[PDB]
């Protein structure tokens, strides 16, 4: 069930003292004239979320409800804020309780207080650890549902609990309806009267007048034109646009090289003017060790670097683990060794099936002694492998890739392809052209473009037009709609009928007049 | 078959060492590390250190840092563990197992398998 | 290091009973456990790897489960030659370190 | 050690070459010519081709000849320059706003 919330739900924002002025304040207030939540006691007490903040108000003739329950699980294993008045004793607590399965009432605690025809509001909200109750009792004659009209709510009670409350249920009394609201960020201009009173409010996102009336600081609009909101069409989806095929890089020859070279004898390939393509690493799952040091793979398809250097050996299992900074070992000190600031990824897979013969493989070998351990990527150019096919894992040849990323004050020939995206035209959008970023309508173009030329620009220096880097167009980038938004209307004194004119837009992205 | 054979009890002072040996037979000697696992009165098994037979590297935990050490002899097959500066709490069986891989859990080989019979070292004067 | 915590510390079965041993690591080891079997007298015997591989030779009433923090150790079909003491391994992490064991007896 | 490789008076081939912050970028554009004593009079803007990130510090040149052809070596300076862009967008003209105050005017 719902109800018209028609007015219901504002409070003193502080507790400073104003008369005979409109102040307009920013805080969490029930929205005007929106949908609470309409339960019965008659012949229902669920838990409802709590959100940022929950307005109650709840209609009496005897007292049914009795207190309420906040917390998050309600089963004494947190705490839980419990407000009880049983006839003439308000009683509030904030014990860890063991509630029943249904509470009601019959006809490690840190803080304890003791102290239709009646309408009983209130505004519970959590700021920073501060719980918040206000509320204002006042007479009715009204059964069927809330009355219509305005009342402000004072505070009363300010409890530091710090308690983060998500969950909250009522308390009924057995032998009374009662409406959850939510609070929202809106503005609002409160009208003070000669004795501190508020007596009315206007919402300043209600409609078109309600917002005229916060622009003027008045609850009296005089006949005219008032500007009071900037209209701004927003973007729905992002636009990602790189090459198809720019140039690739030649790691399939590293990777599936039909011959590899011994670890002493590790052979290095220079990675240089090319669009690196990290994408076999990630969808080749025939992988056994893959490690990076100083970068991660998955920010590596968005980062330039001068130059990259593909190692590639083959050693056994055991001697997969050397190939880290700060390893020791046979490997590491004699046939290959990383420094210790080393920036890059280790990658090894088996190769058993394919550097293994019958009769052992010993066409790969290992520097075996050396009077001096090898500096940082050294080749010293002996023992044999010799891999069986019967080999335990440690002792089975493994093929190891390392790609190591320098960067100098040089320029940076190798960066990476990100993934590129579907093009949509007439339609707001977030647009990447070759690293350049922008909002605008893409629409077509009859820009004749010369063939070294890629963006276009007006007397601004703003970008005009790009060519799309997949298919040799030329788009026209047109600014997303924009302008202002006016209200005509005669004064508060005839009606509250008003118009809506949205300056310099068509009538598309917004009875309906186009003028110019 | 595969089997690790072990060296026979001892009784040591306290103060003195003890080595142990583990005669491996049955498969490729240089192809699986060699771990000890030893077990105290309170038949809690407790691991001990690796030796690497191949590159001759090992690897020992930190309680007994200092005061094992693991060698092997690929000649004949045999591993060895020495212990220290014996003390009372010392007195355990131990155990050398063999172990194909420390990378690849997926595979039988990379687990204790098999283990030899045990050597029980007692501690006392 | 990694603390393995088994329960129960010893559980009594007749024979033909279905048995549960759990174990429980002090932090994530993926599938990175062992059980053993140690009978009176003897080593222990590897019987279940990688969580839930059963060793080969083992008679198949034996068999794992679990991943993460917490794996189970079940006898399908208790038979008297089971009386032994049982073991968890994990080997995610040097050390590799081993439950108290579980104490199976005969009813 | 090699880091790079690619393979693809009546003619005019006129070339800039110069290194910003490692970037080795040519500018060239090639005209039909009637003269043989020296540069024709007039005016051509050169469009870039290549931008080669060798990041290689480059101080000497030396020409190439085909032996069994004249060519000039000028020099680059901070200049500003105003390029009056056409409506195909082709450099047609240019000021050099150190010429003389006449140029500094427009
Ligand atoms: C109340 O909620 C806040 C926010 O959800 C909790 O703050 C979190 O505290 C933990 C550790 O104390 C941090 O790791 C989180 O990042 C914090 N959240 C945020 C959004 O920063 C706070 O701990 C909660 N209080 C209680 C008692 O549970
Ligand atoms: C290219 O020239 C620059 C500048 O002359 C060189 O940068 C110098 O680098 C050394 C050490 O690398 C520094 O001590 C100098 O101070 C740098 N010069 C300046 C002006 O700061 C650069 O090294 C040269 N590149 C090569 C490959 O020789
Ligand atoms: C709230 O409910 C009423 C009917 O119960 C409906 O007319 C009104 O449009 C609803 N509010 C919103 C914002 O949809
Ligand atoms: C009201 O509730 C409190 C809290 O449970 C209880 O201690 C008290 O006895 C109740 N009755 C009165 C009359 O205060
Ligand atoms: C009591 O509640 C507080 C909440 O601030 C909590 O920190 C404390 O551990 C709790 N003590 C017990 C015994 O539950
Ligand atoms: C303010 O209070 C006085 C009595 O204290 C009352 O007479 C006066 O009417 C009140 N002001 C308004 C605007 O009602
Ligand atoms: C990139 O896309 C265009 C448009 O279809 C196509 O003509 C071109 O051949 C593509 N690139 C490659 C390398 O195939
Ligand atoms: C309303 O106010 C306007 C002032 O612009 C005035 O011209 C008009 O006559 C007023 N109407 C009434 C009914 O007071
Ligand atoms: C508004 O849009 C319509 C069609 O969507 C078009 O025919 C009309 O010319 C547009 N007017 C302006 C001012 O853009
Ligand atoms: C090859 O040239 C590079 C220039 O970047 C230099 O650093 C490298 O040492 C050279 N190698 C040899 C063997 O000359
Ligand atoms: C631009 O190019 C068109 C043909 O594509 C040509 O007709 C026109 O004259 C050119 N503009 C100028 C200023 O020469």
């Amino acid at each position: 069930a719902y109800t018209n919330s028609f007015t219901r739900g504002v409070y003193y924002p502080d507790k400073v003292f104003r008369s005979s002025v409109l102040h307009s304040t920013q805080d969490l207030f029930l929205p005007f004239f929106s949908n609470v939540t309409w339960f019965h006691a008659i012949h229902a007490n669920p838990v409802l979320p709590f959100n940022d903040g929950v307005y109650f108000a709840s209609t009496e003739k005897s007292n049914i409800i009795r207190g309420w329950i906040f917390g998050t699980t309600l089963d004494s294993k947190t705490q839980s804020l419990l407000i009880v008045n049983n006839a003439t004793n308000v009683v509030i607590k904030v014990c860890e309780f063991q509630f029943c399965n249904d509470p009601f009432l019959g006809v490690n605690c840190t803080f304890e207080y003791v102290s239709f025809k009646n309408l009983r509001e209130f505004v519970f909200k959590n700021i920073d650890g501060y719980f918040k109750i206000y509320s204002k009792h006042t007479p009715i004659n009204l059964v069927r549902g809330l009355p219509q009209g305005f009342s402000a709510l004072e505070p009363l009670v300010d409890l530091p609990i710090g308690i983060n409350i998500t969950r909250f249920q009522t308390l009924h009394i057995s032998y009374a309806a009662y409406y959850v609201g939510y609070l929202q960020p809106r503005t609002f201009l409160l009208k003070y009267n000669e004795n501190g009173t508020i007596t009315d409010a206007v919402d300043c996102a209600l409609d078109p007048l309600s917002e005229t009336k916060c622009t003027l600081k008045s609850f009296t609009v005089e006949k005219g034109i008032y500007q009071t909101s900037n209209f701004r069409v927003q973007p729905t989806e992002s636009i990602v646009r790189f090459p198809n095929i720019t140039n690739l890089c030649p790691f399939g020859e590293v990777f599936n090289a039909t011959r590899f070279a011994s670890v002493y004898a590790w052979n290095r390939k220079r990675i240089s003017n090319c669009v690196a393509d990290y994408s076999v690493l990630y969808n080749s799952a025939s992988f056994s060790t893959f490690k990076c040091y100083g970068v991660s793979p998955t920010k590596l398809n968005d980062l330039c670097f001068t130059n990259v250097y593909a190692d590639s050996f083959v050693i056994r299992g055991d001697e997969v683990r050397q190939i880290a900074p700060g390893q020791t070992g046979n490997i590491a000190d004699y046939n290959y060794k990383l420094p210790d600031d080393f920036t890059g990824c280790v990658i090894a897979w088996n190769s058993n099936n394919l550097d293994s013969k019958v009769g052992g493989n010993y066409n790969y070998l290992y520097r075996l002694f050396r009077k001096s351990n090898l500096k940082p990527f050294e080749r010293d150019i002996l023992q044999s492998y010799g891999f069986q096919p019967t080999y335990g894992v440690g002792y089975q040849p493994y093929r190891v890739v390392v790609l190591s990323f320098e960067l100098l004050h040089a320029p940076a020939t190798v960066c990476g392809p990100k993934k590129s995206t579907n093009l949509v035209k007439n339609k707001c959008v977030n647009f990447n052209f070759n690293g350049l970023t922008g909002t605008g309508v893409l629409t077509e173009s009859n820009k004749k473009f010369l063939p070294f030329q890629q963006f276009g620009r007006d007397i601004a220096d703003t970008t005009d037009a790009v060519r799309d880097p997949q298919t040799l167009e030329i788009l026209d980038i047109t600014p997303c709609s924009f302008g202002g938004v006016s209200v005509i209307t005669p004064g508060t004194n005839t009606s509250n009928q008003v118009a809506v004119l949205y300056q310099g837009v068509n009538c598309t992205e917004v009875n309906v007049f186009q003028t110019r | 078959e595969v089997q690790l054979v072990q060296s026979g009890a001892e009784v040591k002072k306290p103060g003195a060492s003890v080595k142990v040996s583990c005669k491996a037979s049955g498969y490729t000697f240089t192809g699986y590390y060699m771990h000890w696992v030893r077990q105290a009165p309170g038949q809690g098994l407790e691991w001990m250190g690796w030796i690497n037979p191949n590159s001759g590297g090992t690897n020992y935990a930190q309680k007994f840092q200092g005061r094992v050490t693991m060698t092997r002899d690929t000649s004949i097959t045999t591993g060895y563990m020495e212990l220290s500066s014996l003390r009372s709490d010392d007195t355990a069986l131990y155990y050398c197992a063999r172990v194909g891989a420390h990378d690849y859990y997926d595979s039988s080989d990379n687990w204790f398998d098999p283990w030899g019979q045990g050597t029980l070292v007692t501690v006392f004067s | 290091d990694i603390q393995m915590t088994q329960s129960p510390s010893s559980v009594s079965a007749s024979v033909g009973d279905r048995l549960t041993i759990t174990c429980r690591a002090s932090q994530g080891i993926s599938s990175w456990l062992a059980w053993y079997q140690q009978k009176p007298g003897k080593a222990p015997k590897l019987l279940i790897y990688a969580a839930s591989s059963l060793q080969s030779g083992v008679p198949s009433r034996f068999s794992g489960s679990g991943s993460g923090t917490d794996f189970t150790l079940t006898i399908s079909s208790l038979q008297p030659e089971d009386f032994a003491t049982y073991y968890c391994q994990q080997a995610n992490s040097f050390p590799w370190t081993f439950g108290q064991g579980t104490k199976v007896e005969i009813k």
